[PDB]
C-alpha cells in the first residue's frame, strides 16, 4: 500500500400492512417536557401525532382492507382513448398512436411520471348511428420504420411480418395484448429538454417535450375488398392496463387541457381550484 | 369432443373484467428493469403527506389567487372573536378541494379513519399569542361565540420556537364507512363544523407589524381507508383535445 | 415452462395469475400485493426525529 | 443541539447556526452506477474532487411583491467550471446533487419561502391568451442558464398543475422567524442510467414566496437571495470534441 | 328519453311481486345478480348496438347521447348487442351500513322538521345506491324503439 | 384447442339456474358484519309462533 | 355437458397466434431426413460474416457499379487530408444497406451491441503509408480538420505484411437498444460518424503506380442483439408477379 | 402415445408443444432452443489461428 | 485474404468497464422468424 489515500444507507424497507391500523386504548397524561402536539412543518417531515396522544381513545380493532387503493386496481380498466371514421374516404384510415387524446385516461396517467406497464386493447366497431351490417375489416399494426399503405390494395397490405387481425361486423368484439416496448425502461409522460443536438430555433421549437421512446408507429385499418364499401364505419379503441409499476408522483392537473403534445392551457380563465364562498367566517 | 353449453353472459364485454388475451408478439423480450427510487405501491402512501389548504376561498380573490393559502390574523379590539370556519368534509366541494387527500378521494366513493390539520404560523419573532381550534361533531351550527364552541374537541395553541401544532379530527360516525357529503339527503354523512377563535389577543411591540398570516395543512391519520373507485368530476371534455 | 417477459418480474405481485399461452404477458392481473412503504414520502429526513420530543431543540 | 450544522465536500465548506434538518429526496443517498444496470462499454472517467464542490450561483432580490423563480438542471453548471467542461467534451453524464438555498433577515420581519425540487418539469405557454393558438415556450425560456427566469402565473406554475399540492415533491420551508436556510439532497432519477447533459434537463428548482415580505419603514429594505449547489457523484463517458450547444 | 339515453335511478321497489318477499324481513344482508333483457317492444329483433353504464352516488352523470361521461374511464360498463344472449353480472354487498334495511323510522337530517320538509320522512341514504344510464352506441338518431 | 359440441340447453336464461357469474369490482371488501339478534336461519321457525 | 362462456377475442384471426389445427393426412410418415452441412439455427450466426460495405456511393456511379466497393487513395501534396466520411447507423439509407448485417437489421426494429469495420489495402507491394479511422461519438459535426478529429475513437494503421486491421466501434448509448435513425425526431437515436484521415503520405517508388484501393468489411460483435420483427421496405410489389 | 411424424424429429426444439390429435404435425410451434454455432460460418479455417498472433507470419 | 473473419473484441482495441447485459437472443431464431401468416394467392370467381 504504498498510496494510503487510495484504499479508502437505505432509510426505510417497505412491509406488508394487509388491514389498516388499530388504536389502542390511552388515558390522560399530565407533564412536562414531553410533547407531541407541537410540531415543525418547516423540516418537511409530515407530522406523527395520533390520535392517541391529543384526546383519550378506547381499543378499537377494525379490519378495513387495503386492497381498493392498490395501483393494480386503480388502473385495470378500459377506458376510451380514440375514436376513428371512415366517411379516409378511400375505405383506410392511418391514426398515428397517441394515447393523449381523451381527457379521462390522460389525468390518471400524468399523476405519476415514469410507468412500465403491458396492455391490453378491445376494438368496438358498428356504424354511426349503431347500426350492423355483415362486412369484412382488416387491422394492421405498423412498426415506426415500416412502410405504410397508401392505398387500399396496396403491397403493404399482404402483412408477411406485421401482426394482424381479420375480424367481422357481426362477430363479438377483438382482444389482443401487447408487450412493453420502450427502448427506454419506462415510458415517460414529461420529457424536459429538446430530441435532437443543434441548434434551437423558431423554427425547431415545437420539438421541446418530444421524447421518441413514446413514438410507437401507426396503425391502420380498411376494409378488405378491393372495391368501394357503401358504408360509413366508426371505430372505438378500450385499453386496459396490467402489472403496473409506478414511479415520482406529481401534482394533478386543475386547468382543461388544449393539446394532446404540450400541456398548454387557456391564459386568460385561470381556473382557481377551489368553489369560492362569500365570508370566511361563514360557511 | 366435450358436450359443452353457452350460459348467459356470452359474448360481452365488460370492462373491469380480468381475464387471459392472446399475445401478438412471440417470443418478445422487454427491456431490462433499472432502479428508479421513489416507487408507489399503494395509493395511500400519498395521502399521509400535507398539502395546502386553501381556507380563504372567497368571491374577490378570484383574480388575484395567490392570496387564497393564508389567512390573515390582526390586533384585536375585542376578546373571543373567530377568525375562520369551514366543513371537514373531505369530499365536498370548498377547502378541501385543493388537496392532494381532496383529489384523491374523488375517485373513490366511501372511507373511513382520521384526519389531521396542520397549522404553521408565519409572523415576526417578537408577536406573540394564543389561539384555540376546536372541532364541534354535527348536530348544531357554527357556534355564535367561544363559550359554546369550547365544548367539543379543542387544542389551545402557544406561539413561540416551534410553530406549527396538529389537531387530529377523530373518526366520530355511527357507519363504518361515510359516504361524499351533499346538500340533500346525503348530508347524513356530514362529519362536522371546524372552527378558531382568539384565546387572547395578538400582541406586538412596537416596530413590528401588526398583522400575520397562517397557512394550513392538511393529511390523514395511519387508519385511513377508501373504497369502490369512481371517476372524478373536476376534469371535463367538452371541447375536443387538439 | 414459459419465457417470462412481464412488466413485473424484479419485485412482482402475488402468485395467482393464470395463463395458457406461452408468453408471460398475456396472463392475467390477478390479486395484489398488500405491502407499502410510508417513510420515504413522509419522513425523508437524515436526522430521526421522535414523536415525543421536540423536534427543533 | 441540531440547530446548527456543517456541510464539506471538496475544498469547500457551508456553515449555519438557525438550521432545519437534512432532507434526503425519497429516501436514497446518491452513488455510482453499478454494474448490473450499465450499458455503456467505456470505462468512465471520475474527477471526484474538481467536480464534487459547492458552486455559488448568483443573487436574486425579494421585493415586496415577487412571484418566484425557477432554476434548471444541470443546465445551470454547464458553463462553469471544470463540471462546465466535462459536460462539453463528453456525451453522458450522470450525477446527483446537493441544493442549499441561504435568505436571511432580522428578528423584526416576516416571510416565508417554499422551496421545492421537482422533476421534469416542463413548462407550456399561455396558449396566446385567448386559448387557439399552439405556443411554445422560447430557449431563452426553457433553460435559461446560472441566471434564472421569474414566474408569470404562479399560482398554476406556468405547468397547469397548482400550487396548492406542491409539498408532495421532497420540499422544505424557510420561515423568517425560525430559520434562515434550507437543503435538500437529490438523487439522480432518469428511465436511462446515463444522460446528455445538453439536450435534457432533469428536475427543476423553485422558490415561490408564499407568505409576502412585510416589514416597518426603515429597517433593511434589501433581502437578498442567494442559492449554492454541489454535484456529488459525477461520472462521464463518450468522448468527443467540445461542443457547447 | 327521446334523445337516445335514459338515465334511471336505482330503486328495487317498482314491482309488488318482489316488494312483498323482501319487505318480510327487516335487515338484510346479499349479493345480487343482474340480467338484462332487451328487445323492441313488440318482442321484434333487429341488429343494433348497445352501451350499460352504472354511475355511483357523487359521479357525474351523462347529460346527452354523445357527453364525456360515456367514455367510462372508471365506470364499468357492458357493451352488448341486440342478437347475442342476455348480459349477465355479479354485484356485491356495497352498503355503508352493515345491512340493508326497508324500514327506517325517523329522518335523515337534522335541523327543523316543517312541511316543506316532511318528505324526507323515511329515506335513509344506505339505501340510495346512484343511478344507471343506457344508451344507443351512435352518434345520431337510432330509428328503433328499445325496451 | 379442444374440441366441443354445444348441446341443446345453449343460450337460455333460466331463472332458478345457479351458476357463476363475471364480477365488476376487483379486490372490493364489504362492511364487517356486526351481531343483530334473531337470525332466521329458517322459514320453519316463523311457523310454530 | 360443462358450462362455458364465450370471451371477447373469439372468432378472430390472429395471423402470429399459435395454436393447435386438425391434420389432413392421418397416419402419414414425411421422408427421413439426411445429415445435411450447413446448419443455421440462429440469425445472429449470419450476421459475424463480414461482406463488402459501399462507401463510394456517388451519384455518377449508377452506370458503372462496379466501381462503387472500391475507394481511392492517391498521392497527396498536403498533409492531414480526409478520404472519406460516413455515418454508422447500420438501419438508416447509406453505405450500411449493402451488408448483410443492413439487410438483416430492416426485418426488425430495435437493435444493441457493438460493431466492427475491417480494412483492407489492396495496393502494391513496394508501396507505403499510415492512415488515421476515428469513431466520433454524437454531438458534434464531422470535424474539419484532423487535430479536432484524433479526440475520439481511433486508431492508426500501417501498411505492410499484415494488410487488414479492424477498427471497432464500442456501444455507447444512453439507452439499453436504439431504434433506426431518421432524419426528423428519430435523430436522438444516431451513433455517431465515421471519418478517415492521412497520418502521412503515401509513399511510392518509381515504376510503382502513384493510385490504390481500399475494400471495406463490417460485420458485428458477439453481444449483438435485435427484436420487434417488422417487415423491410427495400422490397416492394407494384405490379403482378408473373 | 402418437405416432410421430413431424418435420424437426432427428435434432428438434423444446418439449413445450401442445397437442390434442393423434399426429404430431398437427402440435403447435412452442418455445425454441437457445442453441447457436457460429464458428463455422466465421472460422472455416483448418488451421487455427489465435487473436494475438500475427495471422500471416 | 484468408476468408476468416476477424476475432477482435471491445476490450482488445479499447479499455472497457465490466458489462452485465441480460439481452435475450429469442426473437432471431429461425422458429420466431417464419411463424408469421403471409398472403400467397388472390382466387377470384366472377
Ligand atoms: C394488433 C395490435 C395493434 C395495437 C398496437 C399497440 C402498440 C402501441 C402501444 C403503445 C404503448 C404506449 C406508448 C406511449 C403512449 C403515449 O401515446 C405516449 N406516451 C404519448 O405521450
Ligand atoms: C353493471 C352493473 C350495473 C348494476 C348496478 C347495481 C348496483 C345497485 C345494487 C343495489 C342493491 C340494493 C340496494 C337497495 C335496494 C332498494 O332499492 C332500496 N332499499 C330502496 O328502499
Amino acid at each position: 500500500d504504498p498510496i494510503a489515500d487510495m484504499i479508502d444507507r437505505s432509510l426505510t424497507a417497505l412491509q406488508v400492512l394487509p388491514t389498516a391500523a388499530n388504536t389502542e386504548a390511552s388515558s390522560h397524561r399530565l407533564g412536562t417536557g414531553v410533547v407531541p402536539a407541537l410540531q415543525a412543518a418547516e423540516t418537511g417531515a409530515s407530522s406523527n401525532a395520533s390520535d392517541k396522544n391529543l384526546i383519550e381513545t378506547r381499543c378499537v380493532l377494525n379490519h378495513h382492507s387495503t386492497q381498493e387503493t392498490a395501483i393494480g386496481n386503480f388502473f385495470s380498466r378500459a377506458g376510451l382513448v380514440s375514436i376513428i371514421t371512415m366517411p379516409n374516404t378511400d375505405g383506410y384510415v392511418n391514426w398515428d398512436i397517441d394515447l393523449m387524446g381523451y381527457a379521462q385516461l390522460r389525468r390518471k396517467c400524468e399523476l405519476f411520471t415514469y410507468m412500465r406497464f403491458d396492455a391490453e386493447f378491445t376494438f368496438v366497431v358498428a356504424k354511426p348511428n349503431g347500426v350492423l351490417v355483415p362486412q369484412l375489416l382488416q387491422y394492421m399494426y405498423v412498426p415506426p420504420g415500416a412502410p405504410k399503405p397508401t392505398s387500399r390494395d396496396s403491397f403493404a397490405w399482404q402483412t408477411a411480418t406485421n401482426p394482424s387481425v381479420f375480424v367481422k361486423m357481426t362477430d363479438p368484439p377483438a382482444q389482443v395484448s401487447v408487450p412493453f416496448m420502450s427502448p427506454a425502461s419506462a415510458y415517460q409522460w414529461f420529457y424536459d429538454g429538446y430530441p435532437t443536438f443543434g441548434e434551437h430555433l423558431q423554427a425547431n421549437d415545437l420539438d421541446y417535450g418530444q421524447c421518441p421512446n413514446n413514438m410507437m408507429g401507426t396503425f391502420s385499418i380498411r376494409t378488405v375488398g378491393t372495391e368501394k364499401s357503401p358504408h360509413s364505419i366508426t371505430l372505438r379503441v378500450y385499453m386496459r392496463i396490467k402489472h403496473v409499476r409506478a414511479w415520482i408522483p406529481r401534482p394533478l392537473r386543475n386547468q382543461p387541457y388544449l393539446f394532446k403534445t404540450n400541456p398548454n392551457y387557456k391564459g386568460n380563465d385561470i381556473k382557481c381550484t377551489s368553489t369560492s364562498r362569500d365570508k370566511i367566517t361563514t360557511l | 369432443g366435450i358436450p359443452t353449453e353457452l350460459k348467459p353472459g356470452t359474448n360481452q364485454f365488460l370492462t373491469t373484467d380480468d381475464g387471459v388475451s392472446a399475445p401478438i408478439l412471440p417470443g418478445f423480450h422487454p427491456t431490462p428493469p433499472i432502479h428508479i427510487p421513489g416507487e408507489v405501491h399503494n395509493l395511500l402512501e400519498i395521502c399521509r403527506v400535507e398539502t395546502i389548504l386553501e381556507v380563504n376561498n372567497l368571491k374577490t380573490n378570484e383574480t388575484t389567487p395567490m392570496q387564497r393559502l393564508c389567512f390573515p390574523v390582526s390586533v384585536q379590539s375585542k376578546t373571543g372573536e373567530l377568525c375562520a370556519a369551514f366543513r371537514a368534509d373531505p369530499g365536498r366541494d370548498g377547502p378541501w378541494q385543493s388537496t392532494i387527500l381532496g383529489q384523491l378521494c374523488r375517485y373513490y366513493t366511501q372511507w373511513s379513519g382520521s384526519l389531521e390539520v396542520t397549522f404553521m404560523f408565519a409572523g415576526s419573532f417578537m408577536a406573540t399569542g394564543k389561539m384555540l381550534i376546536a372541532y364541534t361533531p354535527p348536530g348544531g351550527n357554527v357556534p355564535a361565540d367561544r363559550i359554546t364552541a369550547m365544548l367539543g374537541t379543542h387544542v389551545i395553541w402557544d406561539f413561540g420556537l416551534q410553530s406549527s401544532v396538529t389537531l387530529v379530527v377523530p373518526w366520530i360516525s355511527n357507519t363504518h364507512y361515510r359516504a361524499h357529503a351533499r346538500a340533500g339527503y346525503f348530508d347524513y354523512y356530514t362529519t362536522g363544523i371546524i372552527t378558531i377563535w382568539y384565546q387572547t389577543n395578538y400582541v406586538v411591540p412596537i416596530g413590528a407589524p401588526t398583522t400575520a398570516y397562517i397557512v394550513a395543512l392538511a393529511a390523514a391519520q395511519d387508519n385511513f381507508t377508501m373504497k369502490l373507485c369512481k371517476d372524478t368530476e373536476d376534469i371535463e371534455q367538452t371541447a375536443n383535445i387538439q | 415452462h414459459e419465457n417470462s417477459n412481464s412488466a413485473s418480474e424484479g419485485s412482482t405481485i402475488n402468485y395467482t395469475t393464470i395463463n395458457y399461452y406461452k408468453d408471460a404477458y398475456a396472463a392475467s392481473a390477478g390479486r395484489q400485493d398488500m405491502s407499502q412503504d410510508p417513510k420515504k414520502f413522509t419522513d425523508p429526513v437524515m436526522d430521526v426525529i421522535h414523536e415525543m420530543a421536540p423536534p427543533l431543540k | 443541539s441540531d440547530r446548527v450544522a456543517q456541510l464539506t465536500i471538496g475544498n469547500s465548506t457551508i456553515t449555519t447556526q438557525e438550521a432545519a434538518n437534512i432532507v434526503i429526496a425519497y429516501g436514497e443517498w446518491p452513488e455510482y452506477c453499478p454494474d448490473t444496470d450499465a450499458t455503456a462499454v467505456d470505462k468512465p472517467t471520475r474527477p471526484d474532487v474538481s467536480v464534487n464542490r459547492f458552486f455559488t450561483l448568483d443573487t436574486k432580490s425579494w421585493a415586496k411583491d415577487s412571484k418566484g423563480w425557477y432554476w434548471k438542471f444541470p443546465d445551470v453548471l454547464t458553463e462553469v467550471g471544470v463540471f462546465g467542461q466535462n459536460a462539453q467534451f463528453h456525451y453522458l453524464y450522470r450525477s446527483g446533487f446537493c441544493v442549499h438555498v441561504q435568505c436571511n433577515a432580522s428578528k423584526f420581519h416576516q416571510g416565508a419561502l417554499l422551496v421545492a425540487v421537482l422533476p421534469e418539469y416542463v413548462l407550456g405557454t399561455i396558449a396566446g391568451g385567448t386559448g387557439n393558438e399552439n405556443s411554445h415556450p422560447p430557449y431563452a425560456t426553457t433553460q435559461p442558464g446560472q441566471v434564472g427566469a421569474v414566474l408569470t402565473h404562479p399560482y398554476v406554475l406556468d405547468a397547469g398543475i397548482p400550487l396548492s399540492q406542491l409539498t408532495v415533491c421532497p420540499h422544505q420551508w424557510i420561515n423568517l422567524r425560525t430559520n434562515n436556510c434550507a437543503t435538500i439532497i437529490v438523487p439522480y432519477m432518469n428511465t436511462v442510467p446515463f444522460d446528455s447533459a445538453l439536450n435534457h434537463c432533469n428536475f427543476g428548482l423553485l422558490v415561490i414566496p408564499v407568505v409576502p415580505l412585510d416589514f416597518n419603514a426603515g429597517a433593511t429594505s434589501e433581502i437578498p437571495i442567494t442559492v449554492t449547489i454541489a454535484p456529488m457523484c459525477a461520472e462521464f463517458a463518450g468522448l468527443r470534441q467540445a461542443v457547447k450547444q
